[PDB]
């Protein structure tokens, strides 16, 4: 009875601690800061071969080996700087929606409306990749999944609930819940510490990989956030959600900074990514086009319209070389 | 993995014979495959190759035309048939896996070889090296002279050390001079610059005993090295 | 031959110039279209006909200006000698291929509309290919002994200068090889029309089958019917006039039958030519600005 | 009543957390923008004798 | 320009040979999307068939492959992996007509409906309504008035009017009609002909798609 009332009490009272810290705007800061001018990029390789949507892709930890997933049952290894295919891994489950690629190269998850995340080993003594372990335990669509070392790996799956896995055991180690929708994204920060997951609830969670429970809760959206990438370094982190409209919250001020949204611009955010320098946002929209925003003063610096379907993943190296942007129309174009 | 080969043996000379290399415990259809032989006391030697699904052969020109390598992949089986044998073809024919893609290590397996004895432009890797002995527990340094600069445009240099223990087949030792193959102990690293390449053992073992090959793989007419031998 | 109508000077010209640009720039807009709409991924046996038909077509207008300055100069050819024969076989070998591309795509739409599963399940680039290869082959081959052979004549006219230098035409007393090739013409023609007919009456009955069930898609039956009836009534008017005047006018100017009618059979040939131009405009405009998308690509535009 | 007792339970745990001005947010941020400006190879053009994408 | 790329290039090249031979084997089979209020209406024509999350259930008919995919034990939200479908050639709905009495389950049931009818992804993909359990519907409406689910069925309780009522209540939802083809029947446990059914429903979208790429519509 008195418990709906206390936690109404501890909302009210956590809102007022968020608005006193609401000195000054971003732009009031910002004010000082040269603009950015126009960015346009060239697209330096186009990826095709591809029979099926594109749904995610991920880079690894070499700038030339990007792995991609489509609807039509392959996962195909890209060497960016020659356009070759370097394996070509069959999937027992063509609804695929997410893939990730290790930190050191020798294993890539895969999952989607399966329920299982497999994992395959590419460092083998055969030609052939082999599956590696089948983690099953889920109850929802496997929404994103990112690597944590070469045995421990963290998934959100369409449950309302994450877990992150042992690999060469195949049970959950801890089971993150909280959450009220579908998780849609995970986002991992750099020393792979802490992570963010943004689910179907307007409402972004960050969590740590040894307790277990939820710090903090950022909230500001108005639809379901598809699109969540963690600031390079490492205490900020930008969301995009289908109210055309990306937040940039960060963990220290625990609230909202500033907003990219113009009024043209009426669809969702499907992916989000940043720059080595954090000053160059990009996203991907449903216009079949990607756009580039300034992170200090709000502003389109360019677009990237060279898809003819939506552009379903973004990925920028590690290096920050060049942009990987991956779309249904089966193309994976390499911007630079 | 397992490479057995069969059909050595004593050949007359002009005769013809084919050998038969068995693989199993790998898909050998996504795998090439070459002939490496070794006369008695003598270097290795390049002979032919097929890529994965024999869509490019490659022949050596010191033996182009008298042999003929082919594959099949349904029972997969290496064949070479050989024409006209002459009193130059005495040696142990060794038939070797390789995979080619970014960051593969071709050469990985060798096969055990079969011995087959007859009755009766190229880039040229300079070998000063013959012979050294060293004592355990001390550092050993093996040079390789090449006529060509390895140097390829993209960075990557091509060239490959490799180590036969007596009695034994030869395994890959390294390759790119800076990447080891999975199986190889911490204790081998390569440096090379230009025409110039060193391998460096820091600590001698008991199974390190045998003789080392500096092969180039820039140019397919491949040309290995003559050999250092070392003992316990 | 002695047999000229006076009016095909003044007729041509201005005909023939309106139908070059308005089918240049049909096959210009249709060229852009195929490139950048239809990648690798999107080239079938029939879409492979149809750039072939788009490739013909444009050869044949950017023939005609050679024969609109010469029918402007009074059917007088000044251009070189070889130059004539060039374009006259240009001509015929574009019109009679585009004949021959529209014949298969009619088939190709006979057998996907009777058959559609075992047609929509089977790759037809291979068989595309070998037929167009082929096709173009034969017609270069049949063309070539008519471009090593002299076409020109010098015809006597009411002048002082009156060695008129015809070109491609007003042939001298008879010859086998024109009659040859003409009744050869003919006779290819009203076999791949008398196949063309069939495949279309036969798609034709097949959408008005009328089924017992509630029919599915009404929509879709009405346009297509309508645009098979549009191209059938296109095709016959613009070419079965041209073969029915074509030998009989033939064989009067060859002399083998100096037949009655002559210059009425003249003047009926004149608009037959002028029919085959007006077709090689219509048939790229009915068939692909009116399909799916280039239609849904122009309100775009104006959108 | 254990629904109810965790979410007062994650509100107080939420509330517990440190208090940091956007101002000082704000110039962090900045700062790691301007200190890393000049290696960003988007940000400012990058010759193509060294850009691995030629 | 290249040492040792050429066998990478090789290699490169088998694969997307191997990708092109996969893409046109798997372009000729059938792919159908099962849907349903209950398991009731679902499993029944999945056993009726012939040969966790999604159920992949692939038959052949007349030298013709059908993919099933049933998703029913996704509970998560439709709108997340709905449009993964979007390809698909046809939808099978099924719904269970003894179940108005077993409760407002015929109400969720044309929720879905029309959830999944007026969708972004399905504007015009076919829907085949599968309405099962006749026998059970036949032997209930005798004593359930079926009032308790339409309150203006201002009709007689025999089954030859009933069914023709849900079936026009059903086919109602779609508010645009010229480009969505709706195939409704009534079927039970022992019927043995929806096979022929979907065939006929599949051969049809066929023959749209070919008149599409043969140059007309
Ligand atoms: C599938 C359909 C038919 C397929 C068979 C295809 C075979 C292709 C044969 C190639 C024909 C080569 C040409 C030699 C054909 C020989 O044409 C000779 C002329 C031309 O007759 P015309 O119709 O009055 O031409 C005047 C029109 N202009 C002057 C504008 C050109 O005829 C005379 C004067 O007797």
């Amino acid at each position: 009875d008195q418990l709906r009332q206390e936690a109404e009490q501890l909302k009210n009272q956590i809102r007022d601690a968020r608005k006193a810290c609401a000195d000054a705007t971003l732009s009031q800061i910002t004010n000082n800061i040269d603009p950015v001018g126009r960015i346009q990029m060239r697209t330096r390789r186009t990826l095709r071969g591809h029979l099926a949507k594109i749904y995610a892709m991920h880079w690894g930890t070499d700038s030339r080996l990007l792995v991609s997933a489509s609807q039509d049952g392959k996962l195909i290894i890209w060497d960016s700087y020659t356009t070759n295919k370097v394996h070509a891994i069959p999937l027992r489950s063509s609804w695929v929606m997410t893939c990730a690629y290790a930190p050191s190269g020798n294993y890539v998850a895969c999952g989607g409306l399966d329920n299982i995340c497999s994992i395959y080993n590419l460092k083998t003594r055969e030609g052939n990749v082999r599956v590696s372990r089948e983690l099953a335990g889920h109850t929802g669509y496997l929404s994103c999944c990112r690597f944590l070392d070469d045995n421990q790996i963290v998934t959100s799956s369409g449950d309302t609930t994450c877990a992150l896995w042992d690999i060469e055991t195949g049970q959950q180690t801890t089971t993150f819940t909280g959450h009220t929708g579908d998780v849609m994204s995970l986002s991992l920060a750099p020393d792979t510490r802490l992570f963010v997951s943004g689910a179907c609830d307007a409402s972004a969670k960050l969590w740590d990989v040894r307790e277990g429970m939820c710090r903090q809760t950022f909230t500001g959206h108005e639809s379901d956030i598809n699109a969540i990438c963690f600031f390079p370094n490492g205490n900020a982190f930008a969301t995009g959600s289908d109210d055309a409209t990306c937040r940039l919250f960060d963990l220290r001020a625990d609230q909202e900074l500033m907003t990219y949204s113009h009024d043209n611009i009426i669809c969702g955010i499907t992916s989000v990514s940043f720059s080595k320098s954090g000053r160059l946002l990009l996203a991907g929209y449903d216009d079949f086009n990607c756009n580039v925003w300034d992170a200090l003063k709000a502003d389109r610096a360019g677009v990237l319209a060279g898809h003819d379907n939506r552009v379903s993943c973004l990925g920028v190296t590690d290096d920050g070389m060049a942009v990987a942007t991956g779309s249904w129309d089966s193309f994976l174009k390499i911007w630079n | 993995v397992q490479l057995v080969e069969s059909g050595g043996g004593l050949v007359q000379p002009g005769g013809s014979r084919k050998l038969s290399c068995s693989a199993s415990g790998f898909a050998f259809s996504s795998f090439g495959m070459h002939w490496v032989r070794q006369a008695p006391e003598k270097g290795l030697e390049w002979v032919a190759y097929i890529s994965s699904g024999s869509g490019t052969i490659y022949y050596a020109d010191t033996v182009k035309g008298r042999f003929t390598i082919s594959r099949d992949d349904p029972k997969n089986t290496l064949f070479l048939q050989m024409t006209s044998l002459r009193s130059e073809d005495t040696a142990m024919y060794y038939c070797v896996r390789s995979i080619y893609y970014y960051g593969s290590s071709p050469f990985d397996f060798w096969g055990q070889g079969t011995t087959l004895t007859v009755s009766a432009a190229d880039i040229v890797m300079t070998q000063a090296t013959s012979s050294v002995p060293v004592t355990p527990g001390e550092s050993v340094s093996i040079s390789c002279r090449s006529s060509k600069s390895l140097l390829h445009s993209n960075g990557n240099t091509y060239l490959y050390w490799f180590l036969q223990r007596p009695g034994q087949s030869p395994q890959l030792l390294i390759y790119r001079m800076s990447n080891l193959a999975s199986g190889v102990p911490d204790r081998f690293s390569g440096s090379g610059s230009g025409t110039a390449f060193t391998l460096t053992i820091s600590r001698l073992e008991a199974e390190d005993v045998g003789v080392y090959y500096c092969m180039q793989h820039l140019e397919y007419p491949l040309t290995f090295g003559a050999g250092t031998k070392l003992e316990l | 031959s002695h047999m000229d109508s006076e009016f095909r000077y003044t007729l041509f010209p201005i005909v023939y110039s309106i139908i070059f640009v308005l089918g240049v720039i049909a096959n210009g807009y249709v060229l852009w279209v195929f490139a950048r709409l239809y990648p690798c991924k999107k080239f079938n046996e029939i879409k492979i006909f149809m750039v072939n038909l788009t490739m013909a077509d444009m050869l044949f207008l950017i023939t005609l200006p050679l024969w609109i300055v010469y029918y402007q100069n009074q059917g007088n050819w000044i251009l070189p000698k070889f130059l004539c024969n060039v374009a006259g076989c240009l001509f015929f070998i574009n019109t009679y291929c585009s004949v021959a591309f529209l014949g298969v795509i009619t088939y190709n739409r006979f057998q996907a509309v009777t058959r559609p599963i075992k047609t929509a399940q089977a790759n037809t680039r291979k068989r595309g290919i070998s037929l167009s290869l082929v096709i173009w082959v034969a017609i270069v081959g049949a063309a070539s002994y008519f471009l090593i052979l002299d076409s020109t004549n010098t015809v006597p006219d009411s002048a002082g200068s009156g060695n008129v230098t015809r070109c491609f035409e007003h042939y001298e007393k008879g010859s086998v090889p024109v009659l040859i090739i003409h009744i050869f013409i003919v006779f290819s023609f009203f076999l791949v029309f008398l196949i063309i007919l069939f495949c279309n009456l036969v798609i034709i009955r097949t959408l008005l089958m009328q089924p017992v069930q509630q029919q599915r898609n009404a929509e879709v039956k009405r346009r297509a019917l309508w645009m098979v009836c549009t191209v059938l009534a296109v095709f016959i008017i613009c070419f079965v006039p041209h073969h029915v005047v074509q030998l009989p006018w033939t064989l009067a100017e060859l002399g083998f039958q100096d037949s009655k009618f002559h210059q009425a059979i003249n003047d009926a040939h004149q608009v037959t030519l002028c029919l085959l131009s007006t077709n090689c405009v219509l048939d790229p405009v009915i068939y692909c600005f009116l399909t799916k998308k280039f239609r849904k690509h122009l309100t775009e535009k104006f959108y | 009543i254990a629904q109810a007792r965790k979410l007062v339970e994650q509100l107080k745990m939420e509330a517990n957390i440190d208090r940091i001005k956007v101002s000082k947010a704000a110039a962090d941020l900045m700062a790691y923008c301007e200190a890393h400006a000049k290696e960003d190879p988007l940000l400012t053009p990058v010759p193509a004798s060294e850009n691995p994408f030629r | 320009l290249s040492a040792e790329d050429k066998a990478a290039v090789e290699r490169s090249k088998m694969i997307d040979r191997n990708l092109r031979e996969d893409g046109e084997k798997a372009a000729r089979e059938v792919k159908l999307l099962l849907l349903g209020a209950g398991e009731s209406g679902k499993s029944t024509i999945v056993k009726q068939m012939k040969i966790t999350g999604i159920v992949e259930t692939h038959f052949t008919f007349k030298d013709l492959h059908f993919k099933m995919f049933d998703v029913g034990a996704q509970r998560s939200e439709r709108k997340k992996w709905i449009h993964c479908f979007e390809g698909v050639t046809a939808i099978i709905f099924c719904v269970a007509l003894s179940d108005y009495d077993l409760v407002n389950r015929m109400h969720e049931s044309m929720k879905l409906f029309d959830s999944i009818c007026n969708n972004k992804w399905f504007t015009d993909t076919s829907i085949i309504l599968f309405l099962n359990k006749k026998d059970l519907f036949e032997e209930k409406i005798k004593k359930s008035p079926l009032t308790i689910c339409y309150p203006e069925y201002a009709g007689s309780n025999t089954y030859e009017e009933a069914a023709a009522y849900i079936q026009c209540q059903f086919e109602d939802l779609n508010k645009r009609k010229d480009t969505k083809e709706i195939y409704t029947h009534f079927t039970c446990s022992t019927d043995t002909k929806n096979v022929q059914f979907v065939f006929d429903a599949v051969t049809d979208v066929i023959i749209k798609n070919n008149l599409k790429d043969c140059g007309l519509f």
